[PDB]
């Protein structure tokens, strides 16, 4: 089989830094019609630019290097762009439920450090979140779901600089 | 229970996708929906009636007729089972030409905006107060539970001041007994707490009572009527003809460079061009 | 009444009775009803006039809307203007059989080189465009553009690009037409369509407040869809003047 | 008559459970036309558009366009605006232009479409002119054969319709002609029970009551 | 299992502000006119029920003849029904009663009721 590429796309390898995560490689099983178990190996890959631009891709074949180059493939095929705080943190507190799992995502000034768990370091170190706390509630024993709450999570916030142009209110002074 | 069944009711129906959010009204679900009318979270209100079970003649409430706005319970509670329609705000603009029922006077914003397609904004609104445990924060408290939470503004109530938000609590330096706290974006809560330091600008050291509430103040009315004169002042600026024309002149040299290279370059192409020629003419 | 007077000067000069035999516009259809329009104050169009004879007196009917309409389609028209005149390229599609020869007349007496037509069934991942067919069965081809022939065979153009994609797909059939609104969503294709009552249309970007159930509808926005596509305006200028 | 008309329409338009503005020039222009207020088995003006051999394309102008089978198709439906059938060589040379009589059954189908047809049903001919014959009874015959005889009368088929005439409006000589085709009178239908009462029209219509 | 939400200007945004990639090219449609996407829920039933039910149904129920014009549904010409049942509406409005209203209608509108009656029984006598 062969994974696609595009054109333009080759302006950005060439462009961004890039990094990649294998999020996790699974194993499941299905009976079928006339040979036996059948068994595929999905593999999900994040890749982020660390600049505030994240690609999530989940790749399904018969084997795993084959899987992890889909996924590794279509996540630099499919990319999402992220706002942040200079480069280390997020607007506003972030709250955000997929499948049934309670992410809890708050901001913290630069220098905080990342008081993360395991797999979400390393996420947070791919797409630029520098000084975060979190902490994941509910079922957290799979690692896609975490992935692609992520995603939603960090799509989910609002931006200051679509305003001043427009509310006649010019946003400024930060000090705390 | 009327604070906390209004922003049920904007619970309910921001997660049900209904655009109209309708309550049986008081003091407080009409003082604070001007309040929201006139901070912007929604575009307007209007009572309304379920007139199909109006009598042979009760009192009809006729929007005409009537000035536009009503500012007490009495006038609100003369009929027979009321309702309050609120005019949800959909995207990131009011359309003061749409004017949503009530709203804003006058339909001219300056700069005519985005086009969004985004749902409802006030986004997950949480009543943080509740009929069985009221909840004052003191307000470094209120600021260090307003990172607790995500972007958007408090509605508060204190005596003196009446239904105030958060930053008017902050500035003023009272505790306030806060309600709930709306969903918002983050421009929108910068815009009133920037107008509100402003009010307080305007109202410096005048007894706390004698502030001008907050559903006495239209905000979106007024800094409507900062951005017409700011363009009034800027379109018949002058400098403005300068800073142009300097923009014009650095335009104009950016594109006589571009034709000049452009006449070397065929210059060049007819050259070499004429150089082959001659030098075929030549080997021949 | 200034104002009312002005308008009425305005109205004095027109075929108000043309456009109000289009755009009067009875009921789409009566059946297992979408989340239709809501009464809201951007295009509220609701009234549901049962007007039966007795199937429980209330089966088959829907809403209808004059002035959002009339807006709604001028309003589509002007933003095919510019798509076009910012060289975009505008795919008209309507998969309903029974109005696919008024699409091949109109197909026949376009002018301009960027508006294209499809009749035929939508097939499955059209504008998926994962296999490179240089654009789909509705791009390019003299299918989608019949008159370029026709108009290269004659060699005339009226006269004094690369990368065939599409720019805004219009539908004019939500029913047999839906997963082209679905999949230009997916290709990140603004859309412009007509609502029927029945399918999902949470995914039209200029939605017409039109139910496809109208030759009459048809003629009014194709003929001025071609009286604006076909003749560039300095040269009304000069045919007015 | 516009303005009382239109107030009509606001006054109506009142006691409704929504406040509804900004939906009174959606009555204004329904008022006026654009749909007709009682729908199921109304005669409509109808606008052909193509013809096949089978199938016919005429507009419908409220879901599109209709389909009518072309065997049902007469001139006599062509509906001209001037009075007449029109002068045609044929008999179903229904050109694309003309305008067309034609009824709908229905406004939609399963299938996309509404009925929309004038089956050219005799018998329905028949039933919507008896119907407004006995309408028309307060303001010429009708042909039936006679073919068997019981307590109280004979047994006409009346254009496809079996009636039965009772003994005191009958004629006499209707006993002794048995079978033969005679022109007779409708007096009266009783739509719930299917029972049709006639007469001969050489028998005089002496007062029957309007026993309501 | 997630929920439909936004749509294409709010998807578009928080790539394109950023310098993703240039836009799909009608953004200029896309921000110079105002849309509205289906926010789709039930503000309530509008069923908003016509006043001449009554009045058509009282002459339908008279003159059943008034089934079997043939109408234009698609100019907007009033047929003689209608007529019928504004005449009688008009004269309400007016100030009388209803059944003074529909025998004035009687009056005032028969004339094409005639001339209806032989034009069906001209099509009578051409059917059969």
């Amino acid at each position: 089989p062969l994974p696609p590429l595009p054109r333009e796309l080759r302006e950005a390898l060439y462009g961004h830094r890039w990094d990649r995560v294998i999020v996790d490689v699974r194993r499941t099983h299905t009976p079928v019609r006339g040979r036996g178990k059948r068994e595929e190996y999905t593999a999900m890959v994040a890749t982020g630019n660390m600049r505030g631009v994240f690609g999530l891709g989940i790749g399904v074949a018969e084997s795993a290097q084959l899987a992890t180059a889909r996924a590794h493939l279509d996540s630099l095929s499919r990319l999402a762009a992220v706002p942040l705080y200079r480069g280390h943190t997020l607007y506003t507190h972030v709250d955000h439920t997929f499948h049934r799992l309670s992410i809890r995502m708050m901001p913290r000034p630069a220098g905080w450090g990342l008081r993360c768990p395991d797999l979400l370091y390393e996420l947070c170190g791919l797409v630029g979140l520098r000084d975060v706390s979190i902490r994941v509630r509910g079922q957290r024993g799979s690692r896609f779901f975490v992935a692609q709450c992520f995603q939603e999570a960090l799509q989910k916030q609002t931006t200051p600089h679509d305003g001043v142009e427009a509310t006649g209110m010019y946003i400024r002074e930060v000090f705390r | 229970n009327n604070s906390c069944t209004f922003f049920g009711s904007i619970k309910r129906d921001v997660v049900n996708g209904v655009p109209f959010c309708l309550l049986r009204p008081s003091r407080l679900a009409l003082d604070m929906a001007k309040v929201v009318r006139n901070l912007g979270i929604v575009d307007g209100f209007e009572v309304v009636q379920r007139r199909s079970r109006l009598g042979a003649h009760d009192f009809v409430w006729l929007p005409e007729q009537q000035p536009q706005e009503p500012e007490h319970l009495y006038d609100t509670s003369l009929f027979r089972q009321r309702l309050i329609r609120l005019h949800l705000r959909t995207d990131l603009f009011s359309r003061l030409p749409g004017a949503p029922g009530s709203g804003a006077g006058g339909p001219q914003p300056a700069s005519a905006q985005l086009a969004p397609a985004v749902g409802l904004l006030p986004l997950s609104v949480k009543n943080i107060s509740k009929a069985s445990q009221p909840v004052l924060m003191y307000p470094r408290q209120l600021e260090e539970a307003a990172a607790r939470l995500p972007a958007g503004v408090f509605m508060c109530y204190h005596p003196q001041l009446g239904l105030i938000t958060d930053a008017m609590a902050q500035q003023y330096d009272v505790p306030a007994l806060v309600a709930a706290h709306v969903g918002l974006p983050l421009s929108q809560a910068a815009a009133i707490r920037g107008a509100l330091r402003v009010k307080a600008a305007e109202e410096a050291g005048k007894e706390l009572r004698h502030v001008t509430q907050l559903k006495d103040w239209n905000m979106m009315e007024l800094l409507r009527q900062r951005m017409v004169e700011r363009r009034a002042a800027l379109e018949a600026g002058g400098e403005v003809a300068a800073r142009l024309q300097e923009l014009r002149e650095a335009g104009l040299r950016l594109r006589d460079e571009a034709s000049d290279r452009v006449t070397s370059a065929l210059n060049v192409a007819q050259d070499l061009e004429d150089g082959a020629l001659a030098w075929q003419l030549v080997h021949s | 009444n200034t104002p009312a007077e002005l308008e009425e000067a305005e109205l004095a000069g027109l075929d108000m009775e043309s456009l109000m035999r289009a755009i009067v516009h009875p009921l789409p259809l009566g059946r297992v009803r979408n989340g239709a329009l809501l009464a809201q104050a951007l295009g509220t169009g609701a009234p549901v006039v049962q007007l039966e004879n007795g199937p429980g007196g209330r089966d088959a009917a829907l809403f209808f809307d004059p002035a959002a309409t009339l807006s709604s389609t001028m309003r589509a028209l002007h933003v095919i203007r510019q798509v076009l005149e910012k060289d975009g390229h505008v795919v008209v599609v309507n998969s309903n059989p029974r109005m696919r020869p008024l699409l091949r007349e109109a197909a026949h007496l376009c002018l301009n080189s960027n508006v294209w037509f499809w009749a035929d069934d939508w097939l499955p991942g059209c504008l998926a465009e994962t296999d490179a067919r240089g654009g789909h069965c509705p791009l390019l081809s003299d299918k989608a553009q019949p008159n370029r022939q026709i108009m290269a065979e004659k060699g005339l153009v009226f006269r004094n690009g690369r990368f065939r994609q599409p720019a805004l797909v219009v539908v004019l059939d939500l029913s047999y037409g839906g997963e082209a609104v679905r999949e230009a969503a997916a290709r990140n294709v603004p859309t412009v369509a007509l609502l029927n009552g029945h399918s999902d249309a949470s995914a039209v970007t200029f939605p017409v407040y039109a139910s496809e159930s109208h030759l009459g509808y048809h003629h009014f926005f194709l003929e001025w869809l071609l009286r604006v596509v076909n003749i560039d305006p300095k040269v009304l200028h000069t045919l007015r003047n | 008559s516009d303005l009382d008309d239109v107030l009509c329409r606001h006054t109506l338009r009142l006691p409704k459970p929504a406040s509804t503005g900004q939906e009174a020039a959606l009555r204004l222009l329904s008022r006026f036309n654009g749909a007709l207020p009682s729908l199921r088995g109304q005669t409509i003006l109808a606008k052909v558009l193509s013809v096949d051999s089978e199938r016919v394309t005429v507009d419908t102008g409220y879901n599109g366009v209709a389909e009518v089978p072309r065997a049902d198709v007469s001139i006599a439906h062509v509906h001209t605006a001037d009075g007449a059938a029109p002068v045609r060589p044929t008999t179903s040379d229904v050109r694309p232009g003309d305008l067309l009589r034609l009824r709908v059954d229905a406004p939609y189908t399963p299938y996309g479409d509404m009925q929309l047809t004038a089956v050219r049903e005799e018998s329905e001919f028949k039933r919507r002119l008896a119907w407004g014959e006995l309408r028309r009874a307060m303001e010429q015959p009708v042909s039936g054969r006679v073919l068997n005889d019981c307590v109280g009368g004979f047994a006409v088929g009346v254009a496809g319709f079996v009636a039965f005439l009772p003994s005191a409006m009958a004629a006499r000589d209707t006993t002794q002609r048995v079978g033969s085709l005679q022109s007779f009178r409708i007096v009266a239908m009783d739509e719930a029970r299917r029972r049709i009462t006639l007469r001969d029209a050489g028998v005089a219509a002496a007062g029957f009551r309007r026993v309501g | 299992r997630p929920t439909r939400r936004a749509n294409l200007v709010a998807k578009l945004m928080r790539d394109l502000e950023s310098g993703h990639f240039a836009a799909p090219k009608a953004l200029d449609v896309l921000t110079q006119y105002r849309t509205e996407q289906l926010s789709y829920s039930l503000t309530g039933i509008p069923r908003v029920t016509l006043p001449e039910k009554p009045l058509i149904r009282a002459f339908l129920q008279k003159y059943p003849e008034a089934r079997a014009e043939p109408v234009a549904l698609d100019s907007f010409t009033p047929p003689l029904a209608r007529q019928f049942a504004q005449r009688q509406l008009q004269l309400m409005q007016a100030g009388a009663a209803r059944e003074q209203a529909f025998t004035q209608a009687e009056q005032e509108l028969a004339g094409r009721l005639q001339a209806l009656r032989s034009r069906l029984l001209g099509s009578a006598a051409t059917a059969l």
